[PDB]
């Protein structure tokens, strides 16, 4: 555990820049594919497309950031119907017995790269219902799940920081600078 | 006035139960307003009046929805 | 099941939101047992608390 | 050389169309074969028009023939074949060396165009698709433009008579 | 040779749209597809006949007009197929 | 001048504000929305409270984050 | 025209190498065998889409067709009028239309321009 | 608020405004006419031919001073 | 949604949660309204009415949603009545039925 | 407006027109010249071809 | 013909290319942004400076994920079907009247109704490769588009010839030097504003790409480059109808900036239909466009052919 620095210590402290890789890597072919990968990772992060998934009451909450108070359009992030046009599922909701393969199928049939929020604490790990006979302990034993949010009704101001904590993950993603180093 | 189909009961309101008018002034407002759309144009522009508002959104995360004292959120142990 | 666009027989499944709750409310007290309805119908909350 | 360039894609267009069992085999084919033959027959007249209404009417045609594709014999298998395609390959290429080493004057077509028509011609200083569509609208022959739309009426009363409305929808296995 | 050089192609093609035209397909629309094939290549002869003659290209728009009129047929006739048979096959069909 | 002229002159108000032109894009770069408004505090760790109540409820109240991040 | 052909050929070669540098520097991950099948609503098909389809405007396409070559006859007259008999011309395009909305009212009365079903 | 409409507007204004006015520029560096001959009617292209037919250049103008001094 | 966000926040305002408020309680209310909420709601419902004309300035006159609505789904009395229908499903049917009247 | 936009349109092509009228008899002149002197010469060169 | 003009006509249509296409991905991101404050909130804001290069981070995303494979597909029908959706897409502004003899366009408008009929010519043929029951609804939902519209579209625009008496496009600049047409044509303002969706496949008509009554309508077997072909074939579509309802209706002169402005507000129409209106169903469609707009446009037709012949004895 370490805390936020106090004022002195972050003027002290220099700016951190965009760049979660740093400013130089000490070689040409490593600055350029990392800022290829700085690049790229601005154009993933940047307009992320959720599913339209929706299980449950997690999901009237989806609908607050479309709502014009939290507005998810202003991120990029945008919904489509298909899982072939999506980068996101926001698995939200109860997932029982017979949306495991409904789930999975859905989740195998968009593309890559794929990441996973798991709103809601049904979805978690089975939540006020985890202890019945129907409900699939968490979406984690069937999906991978990149970010958790965690409340049961999120606030749409927590829903969105699990999407800004998404976008950070992709920020920080790299694949170019693996290839180099693979 | 448009006449009533069924006559309503005290504390009771009837939805789409108004005759359409036979008469011709309420057969050329009605035909006016379908060849040239006229609830269409008024439709438009209460949008385009809507446009001209100021929006709902909130800059997250320099600005943050307004809560109450007694919000749930995460257990803390005191 | 559509001859063409238009539909010949509509037959709805259901039970994929299924979560066992009234088996689930038999296991709790009623204080417990509150917060179920909440859950049962998703866009009207105060009400189903006021019929419970 | 670019009408030698279309005489060689129809021909060859021609053998892929005899050897197709598929009908959107078939329908690509004829596509193909309508775009090279529009641009063909632009060539021998002064003006464009009569490709571009070819055009609309053979894709104003086979627009249905794709829902009747869809509606009976939707389910038939793609067959590929590597002697087809090895047989118009090599007559393409065939031909596109033959059109390469042959005298184009030859080889071109005696029909003349809005520029090969000399200049004493006062008739080709007019509006390119006047004097050509005029006899449609004039007095010898506008009594067969009466008698067209009098056929294309009847032709629709036989068309509601032979397709009964009220029988239901058309699929396989009706 | 003049025969040969100049419009001897359409004829070629025209021949192969006919053995199209009859050989044995499973389905009517093949057919009916072929004769779409036979009226481009009927447009393209009847077209270089109307262009040796200056201003008489006006007659080429009636012979589309009787050929969609002829497809037409051919469309109503298939679905007048479905009124009494399940199916388009030609063999499905009586022989006598 | 009834068209908004005087929205011209507090943009100007708000450019001179933010510390010149470069200040000024680099605010807008950072926070998304360009305003002004009184500052209220200043947390140990150095960010920034700002509370103007002419805007909507919501935004009356916003944090400009420490500099160096 | 033939330079329309040419920047015809140019667009579809641009169009294809657009695809082609879509198609390279997409990211090549493993095919699964259940992310290929169809989508059918996430759950398994029972038809292949392959199976015949039901249709109920069969007389409305025909119309259509027929309506699209009597368009072909209506596209000269444009340029006819100013070289032509004024009578002549004026006789034949209102009985055109004239016809043609004889046609399009008797099939509205009939009720053959509504779907079967 | 309704003003950030506008950028993001001008920029389909401005680029599709690009099409048209480069070649009022683009003629003018080779062509020397910033508009080239139209081919739309038959005597305009048979006059383009005698223009062609005369010099190698058909937007090049012959003037009076090729008629010789009589 | 702009004011369902609205009323979420005043059900996050007397209970604490934006939807699951878990407050009607067996016996009553779990916590008295915090003061200061009746000028809010107030507020709310002077201008939703004016939400609502705006509303149904858009959806109610036009014609593709009369086409997309009207004559649509017809549903007979007695079939409401023997199917066991409940709400607004009875109510649209002509049949006058509405629980916080005739048992309230 | 558009009776009044016909007039000056069919005065603009009018004008075009007349110019097109007294433009094209020298043009033709040049024409019949070239083409005699053309036939002239594809005369005398199928002589001096087919011999 | 001198060889510079081949050159420059080259340059020209290699320029109007690529300005359509970057106008199509600022298009997108105009219909985000105005699309947005249709309803109360903002558009894209975050990324970029203020949301210009949003576009730019939909279009590296969409270049980079993974190409679908699909099962049950014709995956040689399936991939060949978006190229030739973007390539008449923009095959079709070659049509585009330049004062300069960008291309001589004496048939215009045939040239405008062959691209037309072209464009659903793909759409269906990438409804039915992609082998799902949705694609192929979607397809077929186009095909009955196209039949209901096809014939509307063409009587319609002969009702604009006849004020001309050409075909060319550019020949509208001479007709409206004193006034726009929008003042004779307002009825069909209103009809060839309502062809005009239902050529594009956009809200009110908007079957061929469902996403409620089906799921993307066509485009739900197309990711990561059939679909933004297939986006940029029919925002380019979008353009190409605003720029024809600004050179009928409105002034045909494209050497003012005004003409562009114009181009901008009729897409800000388009996007401002989507944003109001509901969608149709294809039933009420074709009952539309086969019994009031086929009606309208014969009737209508015979009042212009009825004042040609008077205004021609006039002259
Ligand atoms: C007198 C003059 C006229 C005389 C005419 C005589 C000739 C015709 C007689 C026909 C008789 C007949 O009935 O024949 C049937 C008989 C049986 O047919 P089949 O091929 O078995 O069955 C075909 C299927 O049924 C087909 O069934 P399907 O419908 O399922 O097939 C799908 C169909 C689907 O086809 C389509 O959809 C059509 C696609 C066309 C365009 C493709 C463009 C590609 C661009 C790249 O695919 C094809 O047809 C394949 C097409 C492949 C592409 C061809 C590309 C070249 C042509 C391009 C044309 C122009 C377009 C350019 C692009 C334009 C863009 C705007 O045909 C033959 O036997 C063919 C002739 C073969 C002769 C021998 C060939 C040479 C020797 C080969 C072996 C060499 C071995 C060497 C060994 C060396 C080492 C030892
Ligand atoms: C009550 O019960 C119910 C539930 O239970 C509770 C539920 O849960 C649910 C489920 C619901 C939910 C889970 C949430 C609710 C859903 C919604 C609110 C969705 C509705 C909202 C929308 C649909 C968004 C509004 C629509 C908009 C904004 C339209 C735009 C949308 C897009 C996606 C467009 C963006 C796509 C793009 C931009 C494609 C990218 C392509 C490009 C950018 C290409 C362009 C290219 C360029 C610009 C450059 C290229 C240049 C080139 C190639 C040449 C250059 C060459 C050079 C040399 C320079 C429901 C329905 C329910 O009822
Ligand atoms: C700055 C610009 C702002 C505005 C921009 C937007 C412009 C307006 C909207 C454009 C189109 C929007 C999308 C498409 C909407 C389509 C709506 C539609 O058609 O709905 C179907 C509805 C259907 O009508 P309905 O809704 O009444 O349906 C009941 C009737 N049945 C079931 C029988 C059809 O409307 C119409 O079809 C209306 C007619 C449209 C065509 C206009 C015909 C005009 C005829 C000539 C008038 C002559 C007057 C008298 C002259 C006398 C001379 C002597
Ligand atoms: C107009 C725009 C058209 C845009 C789409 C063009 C598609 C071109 C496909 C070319 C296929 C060439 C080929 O060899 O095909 C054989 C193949 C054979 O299938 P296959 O699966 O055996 O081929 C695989 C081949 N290997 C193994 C080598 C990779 O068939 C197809 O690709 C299917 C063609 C479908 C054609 C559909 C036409 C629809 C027409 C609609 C209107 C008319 C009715
Ligand atoms: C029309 C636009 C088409 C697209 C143009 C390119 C993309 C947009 C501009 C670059 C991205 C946004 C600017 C940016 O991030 O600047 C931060 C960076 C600097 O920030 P930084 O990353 O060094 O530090 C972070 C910022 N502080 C210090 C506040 C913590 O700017 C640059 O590097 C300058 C780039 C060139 C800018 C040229 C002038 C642009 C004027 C506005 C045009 C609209
Ligand atoms: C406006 C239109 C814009 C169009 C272009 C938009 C994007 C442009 C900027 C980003 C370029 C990204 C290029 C690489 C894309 C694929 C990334 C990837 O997964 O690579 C893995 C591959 C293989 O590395 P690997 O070992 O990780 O792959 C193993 C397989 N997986 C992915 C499953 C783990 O990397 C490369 O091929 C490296 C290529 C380096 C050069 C790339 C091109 C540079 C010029 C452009
Ligand atoms: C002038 C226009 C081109 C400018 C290119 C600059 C590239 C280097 C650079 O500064 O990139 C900025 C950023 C990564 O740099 P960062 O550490 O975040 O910030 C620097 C702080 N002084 O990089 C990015 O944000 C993206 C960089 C994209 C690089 C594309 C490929 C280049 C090879
Ligand atoms: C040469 C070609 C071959 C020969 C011609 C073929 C086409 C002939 C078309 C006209 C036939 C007329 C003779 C048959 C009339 C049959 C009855 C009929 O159509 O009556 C007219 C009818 C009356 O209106 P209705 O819809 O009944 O209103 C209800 C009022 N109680 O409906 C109407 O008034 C509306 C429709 C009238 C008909 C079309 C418009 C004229
Ligand atoms: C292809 C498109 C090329 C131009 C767009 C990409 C490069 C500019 C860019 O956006 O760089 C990323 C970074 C800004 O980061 P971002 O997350 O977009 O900002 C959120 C705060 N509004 O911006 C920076 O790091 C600025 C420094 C790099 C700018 C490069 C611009 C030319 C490339
Ligand atoms: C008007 C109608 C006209 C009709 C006729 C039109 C004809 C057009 C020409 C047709 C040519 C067909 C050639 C087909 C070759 C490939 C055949 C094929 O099916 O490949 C399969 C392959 C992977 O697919 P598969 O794994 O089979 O999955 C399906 C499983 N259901 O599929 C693939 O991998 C997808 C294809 C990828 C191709 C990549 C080519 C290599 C790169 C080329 C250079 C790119 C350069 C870019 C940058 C340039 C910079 C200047
Ligand atoms: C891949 C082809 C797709 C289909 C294109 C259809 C074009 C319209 C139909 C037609 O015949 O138009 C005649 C028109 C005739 O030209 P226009 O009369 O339009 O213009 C004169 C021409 C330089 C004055 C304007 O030709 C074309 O459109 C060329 C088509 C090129 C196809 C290239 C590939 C073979
Ligand atoms: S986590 Fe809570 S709000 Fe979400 S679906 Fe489960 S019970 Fe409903």
């Amino acid at each position: 555990q370490q805390t936020l620095p106090v004022a002195e210590v972050a003027q002290n402290l220099p700016k951190k820049g965009y760049s979660p890789f740093g400013t130089k890597q000490s070689s040409v072919a490593e600055w350029s594919l990392a800022r290829l990968d700085d690049l790229l990772n601005w154009g993933r992060k940047g307009s992320i497309w959720p599913l339209t998934f929706g299980l449950a009451c997690c999901a009237v909450e989806m609908m607050h950031i479309a709502a014009p108070r939290y507005d998810m359009d202003r991120y990029g992030v945008v919904f489509r119907a298909s899982p072939r046009q999506a980068d996101v599922i926001i698995v939200a909701g109860t997932l029982t017995n017979k949306m495991a393969p409904a789930l999975r199928k859905v989740y195998d049939q968009m593309p890559e790269p794929r990441w996973v929020i798991s709103m809601g604490s049904c979805a978690n790990g089975g939540g006020y219902y985890h202890y019945s006979y129907s409900v699939v302990r968490g979406c984690d034993r069937i999906i991978p799940v990149d970010i958790y949010v965690p409340g049961c009704p999120p606030t749409a101001e927590a829903l969105m920081y699990g999407v800004l904590q998404l976008q950070k993950k992709v920020k920080r993603m790299k694949t170019l600078q693996m290839w180099y180093r693979k | 006035e448009p006449k009533d189909i069924v006559e309503v009961p005290k504390g009771y309101v009837y939805v789409n139960n108004k005759e359409l008018s036979m008469e011709f002034a309420d057969i050329t407002d009605r035909a006016a307003s379908t060849m040239f759309f006229g609830e269409l144009l008024r439709g438009f522009a209460v949008t385009l009046a809507h446009i001209f508002k100021e929006p709902a959104t909130i800059n997250y995360p320099f600005e943050k929805g307004p809560l109450s004292p007694r919000f749930r959120g995460e257990h803390a142990l005191r | 099941e559509l001859d063409g666009e238009t539909v010949m027989r509509a037959d709805p499944h259901i039970g994929l939101l299924h979560r066992g709750t009234e088996k689930l409310i038999e296991y709790k007290t009623y204080t417990q047992a509150l917060p179920y309805f909440d859950r049962l119908d998703y866009v009207s909350m105060m009400c189903n608390e006021q019929c419970y | 050389m670019i009408q030698l360039m279309l005489y060689s894609l129809i021909i060859t267009t021609s053998i892929i169309f005899l050897n197709m069992i598929h009908p959107l085999a078939l329908g690509l084919t004829l596509l193909i074969q309508t775009i090279f033959v529009c641009l063909l027959t632009g060539l021998m007249t002064k003006s464009f028009w009569y490709s571009y209404i070819l055009f609309l009417i053979f894709l104003g045609g086979m627009l249905v023939l794709f829902i009747y594709v869809t509606s009976l014999a939707s389910n038939e298998m793609f067959n590929l074949s590597m002697k087809l395609t090895l047989f118009s390959s090599l007559i393409l290429i065939f031909m596109l060396i033959l059109s390469f080493i042959m005298d184009k004057t030859s080889s071109s077509l005696f029909l003349m165009n809005n520029d090969m028509q000399s200049i004493i011609n006062m008739n080709s200083y007019f509006m390119e698709n006047s004097l050509s569509l005029n006899k449609l609208y004039n007095f010898p022959t506008n009594f067969i433009t009466i008698l067209l739309m009098n056929y294309l009426l009847i032709t629709l009363i036989v068309i509601v008579k032979i397709t009964k409305l009220f029988k239901g929808p058309i699929r396989m296995m009706s | 040779m003049i025969m040969i050089l100049y419009w001897s192609l359409p004829m070629i093609l025209f021949i192969l749209g006919l053995f199209c035209f009859v050989s044995n397909r499973k389905h009517l629309l093949s057919m009916l597809l072929s004769l779409e094939f036979i009226v481009l290549m009927l447009f393209f002869m009847l077209f270089i006949y109307l262009n040796m003659l200056n201003y008489e290209s006006y007659f080429s728009m009636m012979f589309l007009t009787f050929s969609v009129c002829e497809g037409a047929l051919g469309l109503s006739i298939l679905v007048s197929m479905i009124r009494t048979h399940g199916n388009d096959y030609f063999q499905s069909f009586s022989i006598m | 001048k009834f068209l908004g002229i005087n929205r011209l002159t507090k943009l100007f108000q708000m450019v001179r504000e933010a510390g010149g032109l470069k200040q000024a894009y680099l605010k807008l770069y950072r926070n998304d929305d360009l305003k002004i408004g009184t500052l209220v505090g200043i947390d140990k760790y150095g960010n920034k409270y700002f509370e103007n109540p002419y805007y909507f409820y919501g935004r009356n109240r916003w944090i400009e984050f420490a500099p160096h991040v | 025209m033939f330079s329309i052909i040419f920047i015809a050929l140019l667009i579809l070669l641009i169009t294809t190498i657009v695809m082609f540098l879509a198609s390279i520097l997409s990211k090549k991950a493993l095919i699964d065998r259940e992310k290929s099948s169809p989508f059918e609503c996430g759950f398994d098909p029972k038809s292949s889409s392959r199976l015949p389809f039901s249709l109920r405007f069969f007389l409305i396409t025909i119309i259509f067709l027929i309506f699209d070559v009597e368009i072909a006859l209506i596209l000269p007259m444009i340029i006819i009028m100013k070289y032509s008999n004024i009578m002549i011309w004026t006789i034949t395009s209102i009985i055109f239309i004239l016809i043609l909305l004889i046609g399009l009212y008797h099939e509205w009365n009939q009720g053959m321009l509504n779907w079967s079903n | 608020m309704w003003f950030e409409i506008l950028p993001g507007a001008v920029i389909i204004t401005t680029l599709l405004s690009v099409p048209i006015y480069a070649m009022y520029g683009l003629d003018k560096l080779m062509i020397g006419n910033a508009f080239r001959r139209n081919m739309d009617e038959r005597f305009s292209r048979v006059m383009y031919q005698r223009d062609f037919r005369l010099t190698d250049n058909p937007y090049k103008m012959n003037g009076l001073e090729q008629i010789p001094d009589e | 949604f702009e004011e369902r966000e609205k009323m979420m926040e005043f059900y996050e305002r007397v209970s604490g949660a934006r939807m699951h408020a878990a407050y009607i309680r067996p016996g009553g209310v779990s916590l008295d309204m915090p003061l200061g909420l009746m000028d809010d709601i107030y507020e709310f419902a002077s201008k939703f009415a004016e939400r609502l004309d705006e509303v149904e300035d858009v959806l109610t006159t036009n014609r593709i949603w009369v086409q997309r609505t009207e004559d649509i789904g017809i549903v007979t009395a007695e079939e409401a009545l023997n199917y066991g229908f409940s709400g607004v499903m009875l109510r649209g049917s002509g049949i006058k039925w509405d629980l916080r009247k005739q048992q309230p | 407006i558009y009776y009044l936009t016909a007039k000056k349109v069919k005065r603009d092509e009018i004008e075009m027109r007349s110019a097109q009228n007294v433009i094209f008899p020298i043009l033709v002149a040049e024409r019949d010249r070239e083409f005699l002197r053309q036939l002239r010469r594809n005369r005398d060169e199928e002589a001096e071809l087919m011999k | 013909m001198f060889y510079m003009e081949f050159i420059l006509s080259l340059i020209g249509s290699l320029l109007l290319i690529i300005c359509v296409l970057v106008s199509v991905a600022f298009l997108t991101l105009l219909e985000r942004k105005v699309l947005g404050y249709i309803q109360i909130r903002k558009g894209p804001n975050k990324v970029g400076l203020m949301g210009i290069p949003q576009p730019f981070c939909d279009a590296i995303k969409l270049f980079t994920k993974e190409q679908t494979y699909p099962l049950l597909s014709n995956y040689l029908s399936y991939y060949i079907s978006p190229i030739f959706s973007l390539f008449l897409s923009l095959f079709v502004w070659m049509c585009m009247p330049f004062f300069v003899k960008l291309y001589s366009f004496n048939l215009g408008g045939l040239f405008f109704l062959c691209c037309t009929s072209l464009g659903v010519y793909t759409v269906m043929v990438a409804g039915w490769s992609s082998n799902s029951n949705y694609a192929l609804l979607g397809g077929l939902r186009a095909v009955a588009q196209t039949i209901s519209y096809e014939v509307s579209l063409a009587l319609i625009l002969l009702s604009f010839i006849f004020l001309i008496g050409s075909y060319n496009m550019i020949y509208f600049f001479f007709y409206q030097v004193y006034m726009w047409f929008l003042i004779i044509l307002f009825p069909m303002a209103l009809v060839w504003v309502s062809i005009s969706l239902a050529e594009t496949n956009r809200t009110p008509f908007d079957f061929a790409e469902g996403e409620s009554e089906l799921v993307s309508g066509f485009n739900v077997e197309y990711s990561s480059g059939g679909f933004a072909l297939i986006f940029m074939a029919e925002y380019a579509s979008i353009l190409f109808m605003s720029m024809l309802f600004c050179v009928i209706f409105l002034g045909c002169d494209v050497f003012n900036l005004l003409f562009y402005m114009k181009l901008t507000f009729i897409s800000f129409v388009f996007i401002w239909v989507r944003g109001t209106l509901p969608r149709f169903r294809y039933d009420k469609l074709m009952y539309l466009a086969w019994k009031c707009f086929l009606s309208f446009s014969l009737n209508y037709l015979l009042f212009f052919i009825g004042f040609k012949i008077l205004l021609f004895s006039l002259l």
